[PDB]
């Protein structure tokens, strides 16, 4: 169950598809406040085509359900992402996840 | 359980690699059970810098304030570049009070910078959703976007319902501040982190209201006070740009709300003596026509035909042309000038004998009159001027009746106004009389000036018979501590005043006062006396832009100070201060600001802006003070923000002592004054809190030998604290505290706590949330307590305990078995501290007892996740009593962020810009919710001991190509935090 | 405290009476002197002319009509007739009072501005 | 895990750079409080990085240039040899030259 929040509009005009790259600059975030991944200040524009299931299943249907260059929150669940322990060390158990996910560019 | 300690990091990096051999499933354990938690391991990300910028537009409610109830004010956005640095930019626009905000570069609490929005004194609005107490709390809007370029962001404030509303664009934001507490004048403040540049629309002259305000709302500047020009400027600053280099700035004083009340001395209380005709028809027949005296001839000559109606406004009439009964309304005017006086304490003087003896009735032959002839009417009575004393007297004449006037009129209604409107009720001049303008007191005060010259001429020559942030203590490093040579550091005095100014050693206590005990040896240059342990007359006191030159030298065991290149000699006669001074651990640069005081602390950098060290140093063998450091000295000021730390074992009063293993008395940590009934007894009102807190639950769900099952499915907690006999239960107040809670008050009870009801908007208007937070959730135990037990002799010993449950975030209070009507409701992922604010009265104080009661499980399974279902109580070494110390040591940021503040236009307004973005790394200690400086710890080796070896455990435990664990490292550290941590040099 | 009730403000055409009360309640003390400002509507606040304690008819710049202007000593109530009704004469008539005499003013600013200025009624007048 | 390695490479030899020419004006202040804490890690992550291969032939004259100016050119000096450095400065230096 994720969870759109709109931090800040953008296009709302042009949406992925399933089979289209998507490079998010992302910052990943607990639920008590703890990031777990900056890959902002990773300096990585990550890049993942949707509908391939290479990603947490919330946060891409939350990245494909957002538009290019709309700053949202995605607010995914302990089911849909992570639910026991994924990446052990980074994430708690049955914890919900924040994603902070704007698409710089939708190719 | 036992607390931060470097022995069990180094028993879990022995568990994982054994001769070069690494074992993986040690390896994972450690991982999965340690890393995920991160409530044990103090944590390091990388944040931004918040400078905040107000436009020192304090208003405020008080009971008879001159200031006006209601304010509205605009900032709008002209850029924003987001994201700058891989963070969000901190953009907050709101109030906030004078007295509590102190938004402090670096440091803070939470996991960042704080800005308006980040406490509860401060209430700000991202454009999403609002900020107080460092929470966000999302709010309706139709943009629904943070402050974005072109965006204006209008904020009005009503004290008289107190409710602060924001409006986007002219879409009012559905929710509003309320209830929240007025002590203090509110000011309009921004953050703007970096990379971004807004303007301040405050109406009027000062910008444009691009929206219209609210009926009732009067523009904000409309408030700037009558002696001061409106500008810019930081909240409080520790450091200040000058020309000859960084200016150290002392706390400021800000005006309270008391000072716009004008109660003034009352004069008609006091009858007057038998001789009240006698001096008041003398002083009433002079002041009858000094107007005369200097409007006849000069303004518009008097016609008789008429009565000052019709461009007559001087009249030379001796006989009182005009009524008899409004004419003796002036001698019970000049009797009540001698009530005044009586009320000041003016007696009847006849020094000098009468005046008319001397009289010289000018009467100039360009000044004459028609009616009654032409005569000088006033008594000019020769000359006589105006005693010291009496130019005191006369300014405190004026001072009573301009009060008197001005609380009538704010009985009338009327408000203060930059510009005035007498429709309104709203004038430029009922302010309070210090709050006046000088050309303002002046025309008030000169014919009392006069009136009381003529009274000296009579012969009536009658005369009229600590908070620990008013001094800012800047010291070194205690890494640059000397112990051998001769140093020499100049200490520029900028503003004249109580800047005392020496060397240091490294165990300098925080609020004690600089000098005042011996581990300093200053020089006070206000008073000009040397200070070590006690005060002594010494050198001479300074002036503007004078250097005093500090030098130390080690070999001879002396100090010495000079000043503008020439040395200061004691009253003795001798060249140097202090004499036969052991080295001991070491000397460093310090100097204590007082209020409202500037000094540029010139260390010897570089001798060309060591001005006078040719003349007094470089010849004598004194080396500069870090001569060759190539980078700038770091330094460390007095916080004066009151931070709750550990009770020190050699605490001279206050004792904290165990006792657990009692069949019936529960584990518990009781307080004593040590030295109670003695001649150094503190009556203190001491704030005691456990180091460990109860954190709520992540999600409020619905949810004799005790019960098991019950005791299982427990999620309520009991704690109990027992005053002692003797202890009055009115200086008591039992329950819990946030972790942002700084408050020092020596006179706090229940109504000086904290709190603000965030009260949600909908588009009809309803309410929706209307959530209450509150900054310390407690009860008082006079409430529990009956009303007339006087002595506590009776041994009653009551217990308060606190039942809080986690499951629905509520907490009640009970007293002996009787429960209480207060009850709390507090929102999830809170952390609550057991806390006791206890004014002392006996020996025996108060003692928490740590127990638990009926199906009700104890703290420690509530604090302590290894103890999660353990019901027996229990207290191991790191829970343990902690006293709100008021000041502790701060260091200074090697950089701040330098903000350009001016005026755009005329119509544009002021405006705020910063463009370059300043990263610093932060120490969060998770338990406690408060983020330090990375380099902060190069002074407390017990954070760093254990902080390096957290990192020799990471490097241990995704050693020998352990993949798996350092992909799950790189999330605790991150790439960014790496690369700044190797270029960081500091 | 010394509130002023002024009291009236009936439409009445140019040439109708108009006789006004306005009830001076409060203290004895800044009573003297005091006068109708009519604040005429947008357009600041002419003065009647200034009775003083005693009935001391002092003319003002607003005394273009009839202006019977006489205070009660006892009842404390100015009456004001306005029999003689103009375009000129329309405006909220606020009377204040004040303790300062007329033209005549020892003091300075603080007791020059120390009146009790109560609110007026809004006399529309044609 | 992945971390920029070219940017690592400049960032190694800036470091090193501005660390030989502080070394050089000898400071009261060196980086870390002392010149060990100064050198050993910046010389330990260069000796990985080179016995990794990242650097490039550049960059390896940059480093051959630094350790000795005048044995190592290509045509003040502040030969990192030439210095005097703590016995552990010593073993990391005697690292890159094995």
């Amino acid at each position: 169950g994720v969870e759109i929040e709109t931090i800040s509009p953008g296009d709302g005009r042009t949406f992925p598809k399933k089979g289209q790259t998507c490079v998010v600059h992302y910052t990943g975030m607990l639920q008590n406040g703890k990031k777990f991944d900056s890959s902002r200040d990773r300096n990585k524009p990550f890049k993942f085509r949707i509908g391939k299931q290479e990603v947490i299943k919330g946060f891409e249907e939350g990245a494909a359900q957002m538009s290019l260059g709309q700053r949202a929150k995605l607010t995914c669940t302990p089911d849909v992402a992570y639910g026991a322990t994924g990446h052990p060390g980074v994430i708690p158990p049955n914890a919900t996840l924040i994603f902070d996910v704007e698409l710089l560019n939708l190719e | 359980k036992h607390g931060r300690n470097h022995k069990v990091l180094d028993v879990l990096c022995s568990l994982c690699v054994c001769n070069g051999v690494a074992v993986r499933s040690n390896q994972d354990l450690i991982t999965e059970n340690l890393l995920p938690g991160r409530e044990l391991l103090l944590q390091t990300n990388l944040i931004n810098y918040v400078t905040s910028i107000r436009p020192n537009i304090f208003v405020g409610r008080a009971e008879g304030s001159t200031q006006y109830g209601k304010w509205y004010f605009e900032v709008m956005v002209d850029e924003v570049v987001p994201f700058l640095t891989a963070q969000a930019t901190h953009l907050r626009v709101g109030w906030a009070l004078t007295e509590g905000y102190s938004p402090y570069p670096g440091g803070g609490e939470g996991w960042g910078g704080n800005g308006v929005g980040d406490d509860l004194y401060s209430y700000g609005f991202d454009g999403l959703h609002l900020w107080t107490g460092h929470v966000a709390r999302p709010v309706t809007s139709p943009g629904q976007h943070l402050l974005a370029p072109e965006d204006v962001v209008s904020c009005c404030l009503d004290l008289s319902v107190p409710s602060i509303s924001f409006r986007i664009n002219g879409c009012p934001v559905q929710g509003v501040f309320e209830a929240f507490n007025l002590d203090g004048l509110f000011f309009p403040v921004v953050s703007f982190s970096a990379g971004v540049k807004v303007r301040f629309l405050l109406g009027g002259r000062h910008g444009e209201f691009k929206f219209l305000p609210p009926p009732g709302y009067a523009p904000c500047h409309e408030a700037v006070l009558p002696r001061e020009r409106l500008r810019l400027e930081p909240i409080k600053e520790y450091r200040r740009e000058g020309p000859r280099g960084p200016h150290l700035v002392g706390p400021s004083r800000c005006l309270s709300h008391t000072d716009f009340v004008p109660c003034p001395v009352d004069t008609v209380q006091i009858v007057l003596p038998p001789h009240l005709e006698r001096i008041r028809e003398k002083l009433a027949e002079n002041i009858h026509e000094l107007w005369a005296l200097t409007r006849i001839e000069q303004g518009w000559t008097y016609g008789p035909v008429r009565d000052d109606n019709k461009r007559l406004h001087p009249c030379l009439v001796n006989f009182h042309s005009l009524p008899e009964p409004e004419r003796n309304y002036n001698l019970q005017m000049s009797g009540e000038t001698l009530k005044t006086l009586l009320a000041l304490g003016c007696h009847v003087g006849m020094a000098d004998e009468k005046a008319e003896d001397n009289l010289k009735k000018t009467k100039l032959p360009k000044t004459y009159m028609m009616s009654n002839g032409y005569k000088p009417a006033p008594l000019d009575l020769s000359h006589v001027r105006l005693t010291p004393a009496q130019t005191t007297l006369v300014d405190r004449l004026a001072e009573n009746g301009h009060n008197v006037w001005a609380r009538d009129r704010v009985a009338q209604g009327w408000s203060y106004s930059a510009v005035q409107d007498i429709p309104a009720r709203r004038n430029p001049r009922l302010v309070p009389y210090r709050l006046l303008d000088e050309a303002t007191k002046r025309s008030n005060r000169d014919s009392l000036c006069q009136a009381v010259r003529t009274l000296l001429g009579y012969g009536y020559n009658i005369e009229p018979p600590s908070r620990w942030d008013r001094v800012r203590i800047f010291r070194a490093e205690k890494s640059y501590t000397v112990q051998s040579g001769r140093w020499y550091f100049e200490f520029e005095a900028v503003t004249t005043g109580e800047m005392r100014v020496g060397w240091a050693r490294p165990e300098l206590r925080p609020d004690v006062e600089l000098g005042a005990d011996e581990l300093a040896y200053v020089f006070n240059g206000h008073r000009g006396q040397r200070w070590h342990l006690g005060s002594e007359p010494f050198g001479r006191p300074w002036q503007s832009g004078d250097v005093v030159g500090c030098m130390i030298d080690l070999t001879e065991n002396t100090i010495i100070f000079t000043l503008n290149g020439e040395v200061l000699m004691s009253d003795s006669g001798s060249e140097t201060a202090f004499r036969e001074i052991e080295i001991g651990d070491g000397f460093l640069p310090v100097c204590s600001l007082g209020p409202g005081q500037v000094g540029h602390l010139n260390l010897g950098q570089d001798v060309s802006s060591l001005r006078f060290f040719a003349i007094c140093g470089l010849q004598e063998g004194f080396e500069p003070f870090a001569i060759n450091m190539q980078r700038p000295v770091t330094t460390w000021f007095s916080k004066s923000l009151p931070q709750f730390e550990p009770v020190p074992p050699e605490h001279p009063h206050y004792e904290v002592a165990r006792m657990d293993g009692t069949v019936d008395t529960p584990p518990c940590l009781r307080l004593a004054h040590r030295t109670w009934g003695s001649q150094n007894s503190l009556v203190e009102m001491l704030f005691l809190r456990l180091s460990l807190p109860v954190q709520f639950h992540q999600h409020f769900r619905c949810t004799n030998r005790d019960d098991p099952e019950i005791i299982l499915n427990t999620t309520t907690y009991y704690y109990s604290v027992r005053v002692f006999a003797g202890q009055e239960p009115s200086c008591v107040w039992v329950g819990w505290v946030t972790p942002d809670y700084h408050q020092h008050d020596m006179n706090f009870d229940l109504s000086k706590v904290r709190a603000v009801t965030v009260t949600m908007g909908d588009e009809q208007g309803n309410v929706h949330s209307s959530l209450k937070c509150s900054n310390c959730y407690m009860v008082w135990g006079g409430d529990f307590v009956s009303p007339g037990q006087q002595g506590r002799i009776s041994h009653t010993d009551l217990v308060i305990g606190c039942l809080v449950d986690l499951a629905t975030g509520l907490m009640t209070f009970t007293a002996n078995g009787k429960e209480s009507n207060t009850f709390f409701q507090v929102e999830p992922n809170t952390k609550l501290f057991p806390a006791v604010f206890v004014l002392p009265t006996h020996q025996n104080v108060i003692q928490f007892e740590l127990g638990k009661q009926k199906n009700i499980m104890p703290l420690s399974a509530a604090m302590f996740l290894s103890e999660r279902k353990n019901p027996a109580p229990q207290c191991p070494p790191r829970l343990e009593v902690q006293m709100l110390m008021p000041v502790s040591w701060s260091r200074m940021p090697n950089h701040f962020l330098q903000v350009e503040t001016r005026r755009a236009g005329e119509r544009l307004g002021w405006a705020v810009q910063c463009q370059d973005p300043l990263t610093m790394m932060a120490l969060h200690i998770p338990e406690e919710n408060r983020c330090m400086d990375i380099l902060e710890l190069s002074e407390r080796l017990d954070l760093q001991r254990f902080h390096s070896h957290t990192l020799r455990l990471y490097r241990a435990v995704c050693a020998l190509g352990n993949n798996r664990v350092a992909h799950a490292l790189c999330s605790h550290v991150d790439q960014a935090q790496l690369l700044h941590a190797l270029e960081d040099a500091h | 405290q010394v509130q002023l009730q002024e009291s009236g403000g009936g439409l009445m055409q140019a040439g109708g009476s108009l006789r006004l009360s306005c009830t001076a309640s409060g203290s004895i003390f800044s009573i003297n002197s005091m006068g109708w400002y009519r604040q005429a509507p947008g357009k600041q606040r002419e003065l009647v002319a200034t009775i003083t304690s005693g009935n001391s008819i002092n003319y003002a710049d607003s005394v273009k009509g009839r202006f019977t202007i006489s205070r009660d000593n006892a009842k404390n109530t100015v009456y004001l007739q306005m029999n003689s009704l103009k375009p000129e004469d329309t405006a909220v008539y606020y009377c204040n009072a004040d303790r300062v005499p007329n033209g005549y003013n020892p003091w300075g600013t603080p007791n020059d501005e120390y009146d009790y200025w109560g609110q007026g009624t809004q006399v529309t007048v044609s | 895990p992945a971390i920029p390695l070219e940017a690592l490479r400049d960032k190694a030899l800036r470091m090193l750079g501005e660390a030989v020419r502080d070394g050089g004006q000898h400071a009261r202040d060196p980086v870390g409080g002392s010149v060990e804490f100064q050198f050993v890690p910046v010389l330990k992550l260069v000796s990985t990085l080179l016995v990794m291969g990242i650097f490039g032939d550049e960059d390896v004259k940059q480093i051959l240039k630094m350790i000795e100016p005048e044995v190592f050119t290509e045509e003040l000096e502040e030969g990192l040899l030439q210095m005097k450095l703590p016995e552990s400065v010593k073993l990391q230096m005697c690292n890159l030259l094995e």
